[PDB]
This record gives structure tokens, C-alpha cells and sequence, in this order.
């Protein structure tokens, strides 16, 4: 097979490179390479939330699941180190049931505003649900809301439709350099925000629009000023 | 009337006074013939503003 | 006759060197031959005893622009009396000219005048080869994958001249192309 | 649901 | 060889074929439909039957309070086959996602319903009405003024329409 | 170099001419998957698109 | 009668393309006479013309491709034939530098 | 016993003393193909049905029993197919289209995916024993 | 006449038959006005009930 | 010989329809129609489109029998998808398949008496018609151009009132196609405007692709619902007429025959029709009720996802073809694997009719060709996608 999206493994020991069975297909990547990289390399493409291959690496959202021979939990493979001849399975009942039963608990609080959301076309959560989900849908009772606070000039929030993947506060952490964006909380119900009256007032601030998957965070001057496909 | 365009006519409808931290809108009395539901956690002293009919809900107690 | 059997006999039963490829499924009996040995891998199934295909239903053409063989022409035939459906398809170019089987099927004389017209591909010694279905003076294969969904030309009247005329397209309004296809797919 | 495909010599 | 050689029956064919009984027959048939009560409609007086789910006029509706239904979700003008919808967008002042520029070109239009059918605020719909017959092409560029006045016409019966056949789909 | 197929392929002889650009279409950044990649496209320059002036609509 | 197989070498070609040409000039008259035009074009100047497009794709080398090209010919020679082409189509499609494109659009 | 005098079939005639005409044929065939090789499967194929034809043809006589004891066709059906098979033969042996060349390469493809019992699916009823004996003797 | 249901704003009144089995004159419009009339003077109330889309009389349908 | 041709504006010849045909003075020897006056670009277009967004092509091809060419785009989507449907949904199919083919044939017989000469038959004809099309208006909007049959199941469920109504309608249509029928069957004047005009043998109907009444009238017992039925008709008990010479007399005898058989099989489906859902719970190719995509998040998400992206039906390619009134009507989807058909060829039965009217017009005279031009119910539509 060939790695998706042509990513390039560099090899920078090139007598170390464990051999791994993404799926049955061998292939070798070098010390290190969590089990998503691992699989990225053979040609099989995991569905994440949480892992951006810029920034550091967190393990909620429990999306990535995968089983593994000699394991009794899933895990989480974008955060598991590959170690040498592992017989990973991805299309596996108990890594697909994971990732139904997964993506019910995200959309389960989710709030029904696709119509108005200025990532429609675009959504990592409803592509996704499309794909690795189940159509039914059994939650019933009241969801829960967020209230919506301003930050900066550029950057449209609607907290609502937020996933706590902590995707944009590991990005102003560590790639911003600028720390004011924080997750505050505790159980269901934890916000993330600034605390305070603050904006984002960074250089390359604007880059939370893309990192965010879900329309949480948007670009301001683009409100609603056309969708993805034309 | 036909001068009022709805941006200032739906501004002179008053904000829907009730109880608890959320509050759910629907659009139409009728469920199917209204927008999508649309909760929204009326916790500022501001009216919330619903996304889809833009009819106002503020808190009556406190 | 049950499907397999087409299959299984029709193999068997063939010259070797006629079918390059060949394939069974439920979709349908599919027999991918040369572009030279068309001609009587059709006779022979048209003459055979078991396999009486009497009745060519249509000539399909795939335009594939990404291959050497750029066209594929695809031969949907209906065998009456054992009830079976085979399929027979070769590949084509932009140049390469390919035997007819009007001699066989006299309906087919249309089918492969309509797919010169919209892909192409020129027919051996076929009787009265011209465009059917386009305009007179038509420049351009409509059904290539080049050929712009609009075209090229536009129709309209002129009053200095009392005749109606033609002029390069100038849209009004572009077709606006909408980009649904994503990622997880 | 496999779409397997054998390839044959001579 | 085909043959009716009877005495008898030559005799009957023969009368037959000889003073039309056939087409006496088929000429006593009309005159029957003659006397009969006829069939049509006076049509400016007197309408034909129609349905509930008819597809005449594209209409914008709005909320009962003034606020128009249309969120500018553009799913109608992506599901169009015909691509007659443009639409354009922008943010109001009051934070709302509304529409500045839906026009709907008449005469690209195939009166499908797939726009109707894919409004989640059931924004836009096609009305019983079936009448524009204008004398100017232009005219049938409908621009989200005639379609506003569309809906305030035939709200009292779109509303009527939409809540009787609610219960389908 | 070697238009023959150019010459008869019937098309006006006037966008023969036209240079055209190939690439392959990179990842979006607002989306993390990657299945619309590894495929070529050739990309015609059209860049000529004005406004009609009747309803502004796009014009080509 | 039927199509031509194909043209092993490039003689072939050639015998096929001068065949053609003849075919066109023993056509010149009923096309003269058909579409009622006698004074406005003589028929020599419609020789040179044809002459001229024949000419015009010397560079050709593949025998397919001049197959092709004299099968689209006779296409066009018969379409001219019979009274289907619209009237004087055939006598109009058959008949520095950078300031002046700079003056006119940016696209030249 | 008696004449058909009807086929059912417009421009297909009847065909008086069929068996006369049918049991010569055979032979002619029988005795044409000859010059194909032995190897090929055609050869056997039409050997194995035509000498089963020819046999059912030569013990009874009146047509009824003989198209019954076939179970396929009518006798005039029944010509017409001998005589397309003995043109075929022919034409097999002007072309020679036996032999297999050299590095000889064959793309079969075996994917099963099933569709739904309400599309349209060529359904046949049971056929006569004679073919599938034909493919018996033909792969063994 | 067999039955006169309702009237109209307009001034053009609506009358009414019922027939026993086959359709035919079952309701239709006397226009107030001569002068062409435009073929189109039936308001959205009465338009349903004109055309058997709804069996509402059209002054309920207002209500 | 000279050679005038056709091209007449009244509704005759069904209109565009350009006929150049050679005559010897009085006995035509070749008659060479021109198609193409009515080549929209069907198949280029459909590659445009999603697969539901191109479902409306299908009944601007065949406009007599707007049901049956969109039964097969479904078919060959369902077959393409591997998408099974519920039992109601599959016997109203069949029921509007019966209406099309009732109505293709009434309005192909009073077209044709039309050109020979008779007047009447042809407007108690259309007010036989407006009954059904009014039935098509009450399930869906439109009269002709119904999208009510989507790829999943139906666009939406049937009114309350209508069965009575169809079974009203069906109670009555015997005794008005007998009545029709009393004024041609019998006439001497319509047998020898018919008899011995336009013979095809079943041999040269083969070869020249005849399926449909012109197999039949032939003497050929082949019919689609019966060698390969798809929907539910092997429950459904119906007679396959052949006629015994085809000549423009059996080929009207067969479809006499077929309108009575469509109304018993009518009849049929009405008494056998279950309760239940009418769309499959696939969900991939059948959009949410308007009560869920309003209240579940999964519900208007898959919403969202089918009406602007559509469902993909996965890489392969597929031949169906179902019995349309007219003939073999087959749709050759070739799927790319994206939401839009890379290539869809559409099998029109008019255009081999069309084709076989040179050797049927050999040797007849100028008042035997509009025979032959109605007796084969071309439209051309179809004939030029
Ligand atoms: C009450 C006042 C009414 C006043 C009006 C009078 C009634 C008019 C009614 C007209 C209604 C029908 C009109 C149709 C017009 C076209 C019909 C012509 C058909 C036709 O000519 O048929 C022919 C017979 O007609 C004929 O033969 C017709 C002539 C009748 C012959 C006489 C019949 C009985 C003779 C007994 C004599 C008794 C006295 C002996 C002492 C032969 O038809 P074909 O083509 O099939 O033939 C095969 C030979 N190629
Ligand atoms: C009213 C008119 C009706 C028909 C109109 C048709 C108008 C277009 C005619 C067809 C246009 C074509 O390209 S169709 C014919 C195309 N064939 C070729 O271009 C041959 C390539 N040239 C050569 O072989 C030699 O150079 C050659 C120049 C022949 C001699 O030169 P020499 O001996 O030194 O070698
Ligand atoms: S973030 Fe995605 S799932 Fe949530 S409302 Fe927006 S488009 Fe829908
Ligand atoms: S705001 Fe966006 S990036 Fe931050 S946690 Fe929520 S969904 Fe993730
Ligand atoms: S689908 Fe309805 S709400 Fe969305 S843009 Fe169109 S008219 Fe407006
Ligand atoms: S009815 Fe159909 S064609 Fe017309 S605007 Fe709506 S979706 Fe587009
Ligand atoms: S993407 Fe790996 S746990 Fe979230
Ligand atoms: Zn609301």
C-alpha cells in the first residue's frame, strides 16, 4: 500500500523500524509512531477529533479506539506507542461498536443547528457521523446550552456546538505562544474561555477557526457569507 | 403594514419571561411545522436571542 | 439459463485467445476481449447452439481519461430463448477504428453512428457512418470528457442577415459547480 | 463484498 | 385455407357485409354520447380539482410574529436540479443570519418540490397558485420581493396546506 | 508538441493555445481527513467572470 | 460504401488524401449550382482554398490521424453535398501587435 | 400423427417431414467438423449434444414425440439451430482461431456482491439433463 | 342556483351543487366585475376551497 | 424518383419528426428518418448531478410514461446500492407502473386512429386520462412530471382517500375500453387501414431489437415482468397476449389486451396492498421524517448530508431494464464511487422502432407510412436523449 495523503516517513535510524500488522498487512515504522501513525503509514485513515499532528497529543474524545490482539480495552491509538509485532484491527465490531457508542455520547448534547452553522459543508462531526455512526439516534431528554462570549474582532463563537476536544487551547499554549484561552469546569458542563473580558490579541490568532473541527469557532468577517461548495 | 421590515419588527416583540437556567424554542406552537429545537441557556441579564426565529428570552427570576 | 452456467460453458466452450478478460457476478456475465477479435467472439455467440444470442440491445461507450485506451464500447446482448443476459465490451482510442457488427445485428447500424457522434470512435465498413443525433456542422464529440457541459458555439437570430446564426457561447448566468465530495469517504 | 480477481497464465 | 363454407352462415356473413351492420353499430355508439351530459368545465368560473400537494407558486413564508423563515442555509439552492436559485448572505446588525439577495429564475425552474422538501424552517414552498402567464421575461425573475409577496398572499392557505398534509413525511 | 489529437479533436483551434496548470489538490485545512487527495487535476485559467447587469449574477 | 480499415504506411495515407481532394473537385459544381451562387465566388479560388486546409496539417506523421482527419473530410464534403449546411455558411468559413491587444483587454 | 399446420410464430413456416430434413443435417455436421481439433472444447461440445439429437430423432418418427423427448423447441426451432451451428462450423474452420499464444494472460474476476430479490433477475426454469451433461463430458 | 355559500371582499359570489355520483358543476364564481375580469380575483381563502383543495368554505378558513 | 419529405406541425406525426423518404411516384422504397431535432443532452447532464437530483431526466424521457423510466432509474440505484425495500413501497410502485402503462396505451391507440382518421375515440380517451392524471396529482404534485419514486422507496405515502377512488375509477374503465373498442374492432374501415400493413417476422424482429408489442405482435411470448420480474409480480397473476401475425391489427389487439391485463393487475394490488413503512431504514439514501430531523441531532445531520452531498453508490457498474409500455426501457449506470454517475446510457425501446421503420415502410404507399408511425408508438423524447 501507499501512506494516505503521501506522508513521508523519515527514517532517521534506519535499523530501527519495528514491523506491525495494521490489519493483517505488514508494514515497518521507526521507534515511536503511535498506533494512528502507524496505520496512517498503511494506507488506513482512523477517524480522529482530539489528535492534531501539530500540536501535543491528548487522549479524550476516545474517538481513535482501535482493538489490538493482546489488549482487553480498546485503545487509544492516537496515543499508544506502536511497539514491535502488534496485530492491530480496525475493522473490528468491538473498534466499530466503540465508535458508534462514542459518537452517540458527542452528538447526544450536540445542538440542532446545522442550517445556521457556518461549518455545514465542512463538519468533521456530522462527515464523520455520515461514515462511522449510527442513524437512529435514542437520546430523548433536555441538552444542555452554553452562553456565547466575545473574543476578539475576528473570532465568531457559538459555544453551544463546542466538543470539548481541547484542540484550541493546546494550540494557543503551545503553538501561539500566547496563553488565554483555557478549558474551566468540571463534568458536564466545563466551559472553555478566557475567564475574563479579554480577546485574543495574537499575531496568528486567527488559525483557531480551521484547528476547531466543529463550528464552535468561526471567522467573524466570513459570518454566513457563503457555504464551502460554491 | 409593510414598512416595518422584520430587522425592526421582530425587535418590538417583548422578551419571553420564564423560569429556570434553559429554555427551549421550537418556532411554531406546532413542533414539525417550526424550526429545529434550539435550547439555549438564558444565564446573561441580556435577553438570549434565539438563532433561527430571533424571538428573545430573559430570566424572570433573580 | 442459471448464470454460472453461461459462464462456466461459455468458457470452456470459447477460443482462448478471444477473451483477455472476463468476469461473473451478480451484476452480470462480462466478457472483456481484444478490439480485433470482437467481430467473431459476436458470431460466435449469435450461431452457437447452447448460446443463442439473438438480440443486441445496445452499444455503450465509458470515456476514461486516464488509460492508453481511452474509450471503452460496451455490447449489452439478450440471449431470447435461454433467458440470459451476456455482456461484451473492448476498448477504444481516439483513432483506432473498430470492426462493426451491423453485419450481424442489423439494429446496431444507430447505436455505433450515435457513438461516433458523441465519443468518437469510427466504425470498419460500416454503411453510411455519420453524425445522428448533434447538428449539422457540430465540432466536437459532446460525450468526451473534454467537452465542456455548455459547449462551445451558441444559437441565435440576426437581423442583418434574415437567417439564424451561431457565435461562441456567452453565458448569462455560468453553471456554478458545486463541490459536495469529502473526506471519510 | 472480498472483489477478488485471479490472475491466469497459459 | 381458411374457410366458412355454410349454407347457413354465407348467408349471414354475407347480409353482414352487405348493409352494415357493423357500422351501424359503431354509429349508434355516438349518438348515445350525443344526449349524454358533458364533460367540461367553464375554467374562469369554474376550476378544475386540485390536491393538497400541488406545485404551483414558490412562496417565502414567514414567522407568525413578522420574522421571515428563510436562515440562508442554501440547502434548496444545492439540492435545486435546475440551479434557478442564487442566493446571497450576510450578517445583520442584530447578529441574525438572513438573506439579501434569493432569487429564483421561473424559467429555469421544473417545479420539482426538492427545494421545498429540503428547507429545515419549511421557508420556502410552492403554492396552489398557477397563473403568472406574464407578458415580459423578465418578470419572471422572482427576487425575495415577489416572493415575500407570495407568502403574505397565500399564507392563510400555504398554512392551511402545510398543517393538513403535516402528517405525511 | 504533438497536437494531432488536438487537430482532431474538432474543438475551436483558438484554445488549443491555452496554458493550463496541473496539480493535485491539497487537504483543506478546516477538515482532518484525508480521502480527497492523491488525484490530478488540470486546471484551465478562467479567469474572466463578470457580473451580469440585470440581477448580478455571474456571467462567463 | 463502408469505412476504410486503416492505412499501414503513410503512402496509403497519401493516395487516400489525394483521392479525397479529387472526390472534393468533382463535388465543386453541385455545391455551386445548389446553393444558388454562380457570380459571387468563381470555383477556382474554392480549389486553392481547399487546397490551403489540406496544407495545413502537413506536420502530421501519424497514418491513424491522417485517416481520421480524410474520414472527417468526406463528412464534411458530404454535409456540404446534400442541402442541409445553412445558406453561405460554406463562403464564410471558407474564404505592433502588443499595443494594439493592450488597448483592448488585459487578457490580449 | 398429424400435420403441425400452425407454428405460432409469424414467418416461420411449418415444415413437413422435418425429421427427413433434421436427421441429415445432423450428420452433416457430424461429419464436417472433423477437421477441428480434438483438443478444442467446442469440438466436444457440439459432438456430445448433435450425436444426443441425432439419436432422439432416429427412434421416433412423428415430430410430437421427438420435441418432447427434447423438451426444447419446436422442430422447425430445432432446423434453424442446426443449420446456424453448421454455418458457425464453418465459419470456425475458414477463421482457425484454435491454439493459445505464447505468455498467454486471462483477468477472471469471481466478486459476489448480492443484490436485492426485487431487482430484475433473469430467472430460467430447470433445463433438460442433456445440458448439463454437455459441461460433465466437457470438464471431464 | 342549488346553494350560494358565502361571498367576497370583492364583491364576487360563490355558489355551490352537489351532484350524485359523477363529477360536474360542483361550485364556481360569479365575478363582481365585467370588464375581463383578469381570470384571477379569488382570494388565498377562497382559492383552496375553489379548486376541492380544502373543504373549508373559505370565510372559516379566515377564522 | 424524387424525394419530398415529412415534417408535419399538427400533432400527427407526435411532432418532430422529419421523415425523408424515396418514392416510386406512388410506392415508397425508402424512407430515411432524421433524428436529433430533440437531442436536449440528457446523458451529458446526468454526469452533472447527484443521484437524486438527476431522477427528474428520467421522466422528461419518456413523457407517456413519466413512472416507468423512473422505476428503472431506481432499480438500477437499488441494484447499485444493495438496498432492499418494504412491501408497500414496492406494491404501489407496481400500481403506478400499471397507470403509466394504461395510459401510454390509450394515449398511443387514439393517436394512432387519429392519423387514420378517427376522431372520437381520441377525446373520451383524454377524458379517461385526466382521471388518472388527477391521480397522479393527488399522491405527488405535479400530473405528468411525478418524482414520486425515489431510489429508497416512494417520495411520500398515499392519501387517505385514494384507493376508493382508484378502485371507483377501475370499476368503470372496462365498460369505457369496451366502449372504445366497439368503434374499431369490429369497423371494416380500421381492418383494412390495419391488416397486412407493416408485417415483421419474429426472426427480423430480433434482429432488428424489437422487444416490446412489436416482439409480441410477432408471435414472441417475451415479457420483461414475466422472464425477469423485479418488483412483486409473481404474486400478481396476469396474461401475456401474442398476437398470431404481426401486422398493425395484432399489435392493436395486444395492447387492447394489455390495458385489460394492467387493470386487472390494478385491481390485484389494490386488494393485496400491506401497512407499513414505505421508505427503507437504510437512512444512507432515504431522507428523515420532518418530526425527526427537528428534534434528533443524527436525523437533521443526515438530512443536511443527503440533500446537498447525496448518497454514493459504491464503484461498479450495472445493466437493468424494466417492461415499459412501449418496450425494453434499460438504464446502464457506471459508478465512479462518488455521489454522481460517471456514465449513464439510457436503452429507449423508441429508438430501435424508430430504426426498423425503413424495412417496415418497404414497398407501401405514402397513407401506409402514418400506419407505421402510430402503430409503433414512437416518441421522441426518448429516441434522442
Ligand atoms: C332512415 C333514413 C336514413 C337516410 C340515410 C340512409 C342511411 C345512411 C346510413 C349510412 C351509414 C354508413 C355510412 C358509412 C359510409 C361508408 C361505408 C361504405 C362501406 C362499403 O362501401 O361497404 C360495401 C358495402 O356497402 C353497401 O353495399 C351499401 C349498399 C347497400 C346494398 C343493399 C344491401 C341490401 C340489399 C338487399 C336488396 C333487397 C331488395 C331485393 C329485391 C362493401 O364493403 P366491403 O369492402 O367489406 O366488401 C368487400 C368488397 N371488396
Ligand atoms: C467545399 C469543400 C468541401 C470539403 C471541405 C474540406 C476542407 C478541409 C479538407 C480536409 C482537411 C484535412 O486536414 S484532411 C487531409 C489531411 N491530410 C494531410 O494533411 C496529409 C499530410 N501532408 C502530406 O502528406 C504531404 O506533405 C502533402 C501536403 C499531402 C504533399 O506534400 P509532399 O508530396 O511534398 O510530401
Ligand atoms: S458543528 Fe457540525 S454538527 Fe454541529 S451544528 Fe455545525 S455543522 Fe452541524
Ligand atoms: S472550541 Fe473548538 S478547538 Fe476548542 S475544544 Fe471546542 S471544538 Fe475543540
Ligand atoms: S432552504 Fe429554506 S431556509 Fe435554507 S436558504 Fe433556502 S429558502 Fe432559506
Ligand atoms: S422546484 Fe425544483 S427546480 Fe424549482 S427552484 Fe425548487 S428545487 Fe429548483
Ligand atoms: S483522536 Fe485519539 S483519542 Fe481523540
Ligand atoms: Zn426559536
Amino acid at each position: 500500500r501507499n501512506p494516505v495523503g503521501g506522508a513521508r516517513v523519515h527514517f532517521s535510524n534506519p535499523e530501527d523500524a519495528i514491523e506491525v500488522f495494521v490489519d493483517g498487512y505488514a508494514v515497518k515504522v521507526p521507534k515511536g509512531f503511535t498506533v494512528l501513525q502507524a496505520c496512517e503509514v498503511a494506507g488506513v485513515d482512523i477517524p480522529r477529533f482530539c489528535y492534531h499532528s501539530r500540536l501535543s497529543i491528548a487522549g479524550n474524545c476516545r474517538m481513535c479506539l482501535v482493538e489490538v490482539e493482546k489488549s482487553p480495552k480498546p485503545v487509544a491509538s492516537c496515543a499508544m506507542p506502536a511497539l514491535p509485532g502488534m496485530k492491530i484491527k480496525t475493522d473490528t465490531p468491538i473498534a466499530k461498536k466503540a465508535r458508534e457508542g462514542v459518537m452517540e455520547f458527542l452528538l447526544m448534547n450536540h445542538p440542532l443547528d446545522c442550517p445556521i452553522c457556518d461549518q455545514g459543508g465542512e463538519c468533521d462531526l456530522q462527515d464523520q457521523s455520515m461514515a462511522f455512526g449510527s442513524d437512529r439516534g435514542r437520546f430523548t431528554e433536555m441538552k444542555r446550552s452554553v452562553v456565547d462570549k466575545n473574543l476578539g474582532p475576528l473570532v465568531k463563537t457559538v459555544m453551544t456546538r463546542c466538543i470539548q476536544c481541547t484542540r484550541c487551547v493546546r494550540f494557543a499554549s503551545e503553538v501561539a505562544g500566547v496563553q488565554d484561552l483555557g478549558i474551566l469546569g468540571r463534568g458536564s458542563g466545563e466551559e472553555i474561555g478566557t475567564y475574563v473580558e479579554k480577546l485574543m490579541t495574537s499575531e496568528l490568532s486567527g488559525n483557531v477557526i480551521d484547528i476547531c473541527p466543529v463550528g464552535a469557532l468561526t471567522s467573524k468577517p466570513f459570518a454566513f457569507k457563503a457555504r464551502n461548495w460554491e | 403594514r409593510s414598512k416595518k421590515s422584520p430587522m425592526e419588527l421582530i425587535s418590538e416583540v417583548p422578551p419571553i419571561k420564564v423560569d429556570g437556567r434553559i429554555v427551549a424554542c421550537e418556532g411554531d406552537t406546532n413542533p414539525a411545522l417550526g424550526h429545529p429545537i434550539e435550547f439555549i441557556c438564558l444565564d446573561l441579564n441580556e435577553p438570549a436571542i434565539c438563532k433561527y426565529c430571533g424571538l428573545r428570552y430573559v430570566q424572570d427570576h433573580h | 439459463m442459471d448464470n454460472q452456467f453461461i459462464f462456466k460453458y461459455s468458457w470452456e466452450t470459447l477460443p482462448k485467445k478471444w477473451v483477455k478478460k472476463m468476469e461473473r457476478s451478480e451484476h452480470g456475465n462480462r466478457f472483456d476481449t481484444n478490439t480485433d477479435y470482437l467481430f467473431q467472439l459476436l458470431c460466435f455467440l449469435k450461431l452457437h447452439t447452447y448460446t443463442r444470442v439473438q438480440v443486441l440491445i445496445d452499444i455503450c461507450g465509458v470515456d476514461y481519461p486516464s488509460r492508453k485506451r481511452r474509450f471503452e464500447v460496451v455490447y449489452n446482448l439478450l440471449s431470447t430463448r435461454y433467458n440470459s443476459r451476456i455482456r461484451v465490451q473492448t476498448s477504444a482510442d481516439e483513432v483506432t477504428r473498430i470492426s462493426s457488427v451491423v453485419s450481424l445485428f442489423p439494429s446496431a447500424g444507430w447505436w455505433e453512428r450515435e457513438v461516433w457522434d458523441m465519443f468518437g470512435v469510427s466504425f470498419i465498413n460500416h454503411p453510411d457512418l455519420r453524425r445522428i443525433l448533434t447538428d449539422y456542422g457540430f465540432e466536437g464529440h459532446p460525450l468526451r470528457k473534454d467537452f465542456p457541459l455548455s459547449g462551445y458555439v451558441q444559437v441565435r437570430y440576426d437581423d442583418p442577415e434574415k437567417r439564424v446564426v451561431s457565435e461562441p457561447i456567452e453565458m448569462t448566468q455560468e453553471f456554478r459547480y458545486f463541490d459536495f465530495a469529502s473526506p471519510w469517504e | 463484498p472480498p472483489i477478488r480477481r485471479y490472475v491466469l497464465t497459459k | 385455407k381458411e374457410i366458412s363454407k355454410d349454407w347457413n352462415t354465407v348467408f349471414e356473413r354475407s347480409i353482414n357485409t352487405l348493409f352494415l351492420t357493423e357500422m351501424v353499430r359503431g354509429l349508434s355508439l355516438t349518438l348515445k354520447y350525443f344526449f349524454d351530459p358533458k364533460v367540461t368545465i367553464n375554467y374562469p368560473f369554474e376550476k378544475g380539482p386540485l390536491s393538497p400537494r400541488f406545485r404551483g407558486e414558490h412562496a417565502l413564508r414567514r414567522y407568525p410574529t413578522g420574522e421571515e423563515r428563510c436562515i440562508a442555509c442554501k440547502l434548496c439552492e444545492a439540492v435545486c436540479p435546475a440551479q434557478a436559485i442564487t442566493i446571497e448572505a450576510e450578517e445583520r446588525e442584530d447578529g441574525s443570519r438572513r438573506t439579501t439577495r434569493y432569487d429564483i429564475d421561473m424559467t429555469k425552474c421544473i417545479y420539482c418540490g426538492f427545494c421545498q422538501e429540503a428547507c429545515p424552517v419549511d421557508a420556502i414552498v410552492e403554492g396552489p397558485n398557477f397563473e403568472f402567464a406574464t407578458e415580459t421575461h423578465e418578470e419572471l425573475l422572482y427576487d425575495k420581493e415577489k416572493l415575500l409577496e407570495n407568502g403574505d398572499r397565500w399564507e392563510t392557505e400555504i398554512a392551511e396546506n402545510l398543517r393538513s398534509e403535516s402528517l405525511y413525511r | 508538441k504533438r497536437g494531432e489529437i488536438g487537430k482532431v479533436s474538432g474543438i475551436p483551434e483558438e484554445h488549443l493555445s491555452r496554458k493550463v496548470i496541473i496539480y493535485s489538490p491539497a487537504r483543506t485545512a478546516t477538515q482532518s481527513g484525508s480521502g480527497k487527495l492523491g488525484k490530478w487535476k488540470i486546471n484551465f485559467v478562467s479567469t474572466l467572470k463578470w457580473e451580469n447587469p440585470l440581477m448580478g449574477w455571474t456571467s462567463t | 460504401i463502408g469505412v476504410p480499415p486503416n492505412s499501414a504506411n503513410l503512402t496509403e495515407a497519401r493516395r487516400r488524401v489525394f483521392d479525397f481532394f479529387r472526390a472534393a473537385c468533382r463535388s465543386i459544381p453541385t455545391i455551386m449550382d445548389i446553393y444558388n451562387l454562380q457570380d459571387v465566388v468563381a470555383p477556382s479560388q474554392l480549389r486553392y482554398a481547399i487546397s490551403a486546409q489540406i496544407r495545413n496539417n502537413a506536420h502530421i506523421t501519424d497514418p491513424k490521424v491522417i485517416d481520421l482527419l480524410i474520414f472527417k473530410g468526406m463528412e464534411e464534403l458530404t454535409d456540404i453535398v446534400d442541402h442541409a449546411k445553412q445558406r453561405h455558411h460554406i463562403i464564410g468559413q471558407y474564404v505592433t501587435d502588443f499595443l494594439k491587444n493592450f488597448y483592448t483587454s488585459n487578457y490580449f | 400423427a398429424k400435420v403441425k399446420q400452425t407454428t405460432g410464430i409469424v414467418g416461420l413456416d411449418v415444415v413437413p417431414n422435418a425429421r427427413a430434413v433434421l436427421i441429415d443435417l445432423y450428420s452433416k455436421t457430424l461429419k464436417e467438423i472433423q477437421a477441428v481439433p480434438e483438443d478444442e472444447g467446442y469440438r466436444k461440445a457440439v459432438e456430445s449434444f448433435t450425436r444426443q439429437r441425432l439419436n432422439v430423432c432416429k427412434e421416433e418418427e412423428d415430430w410430437e414425440m421427438i420435441e418432447k423427448r427434447l423438451g426444447c423447441g419446436q422442430v422447425e426451432e430445432l432446423i434453424e439451430e442446426a443449420r446456424d451451428e453448421l454455418t458457425l462450423i464453418g465459419k470456425m474452420i475458414e477463421w482457425d482461431p484454435w491454439g493459445v499464444p505464447d505468455d498467454y494472460e486471462c483477468e477472471v474476476i469471481e466478486n459476489d456482491a448480492p443484490i436485492p430479490k426485487h431487482v430484475p433477475q433473469h430467472r430460467p426454469g430447470p433445463l433438460p439433463e442433456q445440458f448439463y451433461k454437455t459441461l460433465e463430458g466437457l470438464i471431464a | 342556483g342549488a346553494t350560494l355559500v358565502g361571498v367576497d371582499k370583492f364583491g364576487n359570489k360563490y355558489y355551490q351543487k352537489l351532484g350524485d355520483t359523477q363529477y360536474g358543476r360542483h361550485r364556481w364564481v360569479e365575478y363582481a366585475s365585467k370588464d375581463r375580469y383578469n381570470a384571477s380575483q379569488v382570494p388565498a381563502e377562497w382559492h383552496g376551497w375553489l379548486h376541492f383543495i380544502t373543504d373549508h368554505t373559505g370565510d372559516e378558513l379566515l377564522s | 424518383n424524387f424525394t419530398l419529405n415529412f415534417g408535419p406541425q399538427h400533432p400527427a406525426a407526435h411532432g418532430v419528426l422529419r421523415l425523408v423518404l424515396e418514392m416510386n411516384g406512388e410506392v415508397v422504397e425508402r424512407a430515411e428518418p432524421h433524428i436529433g431535432l430533440l437531442h436536449r443532452g440528457t446523458e451529458k447532464l446526468i454526469e452533472y448531478k447527484t443521484y437524486l437530483q438527476a431522477l427528474p431526466y428520467f421522466d422528461r424521457l419518456d413523457y407517456v410514461s413519466m413512472m416507468a423510466q423512473e422505476h428503472a432509474y431506481s432499480l438500477a440505484v437499488e441494484k447499485l446500492l444493495n438496498c432492499e425495500v418494504p412491501l408497500r413501497a414496492q406494491y404501489i410502485r407496481v400500481l403506478f407502473c400499471e397507470i403509466t402503462r394504461i395510459l401510454n396505451h390509450l394515449l398511443a391507440l387514439t393517436t394512432h386512429a387519429m392519423d387514420v382518421g378517427a376522431l372520437t375515440p381520441f377525446l373520451w380517451a383524454f377524458e379517461e386520462r385526466e382521471k388518472l392524471l388527477e391521480f397522479y396529482e393527488r399522491v405527488s404534485g405535479a400530473r405528468m412530471h411525478a418524482s414520486f419514486i425515489r431510489p429508497g422507496g416512494v417520495a411520500q405515502d398515499l392519501p387517505l382517500g385514494l384507493c376508493r377512488d382508484i378502485d371507483s375509477f377501475t370499476q368503470q374503465f372496462a365498460s369505457r375500453i369496451d366502449e372504445l373498442e366497439e368503434m374499431l374492432t369490429g369497423n371494416r374501415i380500421w381492418k383494412q387501414r390495419l391488416v397486412d400493413i407493416g408485417t415483421v417476422t419474429a426472426q427480423q424482429a430480433k434482429d432488428w431489437g424489437f422487444s416490446g408489442v412489436m416482439l409480441r405482435g410477432s408471435g414472441v411470448c417475451w415479457d420483461l415482468r414475466r422472464a425477469a420480474p423485479y418488483d412483486v409480480y409473481d404474486q400478481l397473476d396476469f396474461d401475456v397476449p401474442v398476437g398470431t401475425r404481426g401486422d398493425c391489427y395484432d399489435r392493436y389487439c395486444i395492447r387492447i389486451e394489455e390495458m385489460r391485463q394492467s387493470l386487472r393487475i390494478i385491481v390485484q394490488c389494490l386488494n393485496q396492498m400491506p401497512s407499513g413503512m414505505i421508505k427503507a431504514d437504510d437512512r444512507k439514501l432515504c431522507p428523515p421524517s420532518r418530526c425527526r430531523m427537528k428534534l434528533s441531532m443524527e436525523s437533521l445531520i443526515h438530512h443536511f448530508e443527503l440533500y446537498t452531498e447525496g448518497f454514493s453508490v459504491p464503484a461498479s457498474s450495472t445493466y437493468t431494464a424494466v417492461e415499459a409500455p412501449k418496450g425494453e426501457f434499460g438504464v446502464f449506470l457506471v459508478s465512479n464511487g462518488s455521489n454522481r454517475p460517471y456514465r449513464c446510457k439510457i436503452r429507449a425501446p423508441g429508438f430501435a422502432h424508430s430504426q426498423g421503420l425503413d424495412f417496415m415502410s418497404k414497398h407501401h404507399m405514402l397513407a401506409d407510412v402514418v400506419t407505421i408511425i402510430g402503430t409503433q408508438d414512437i416518441v421522441f423524447g426518448e429516441v434522442d436523449r
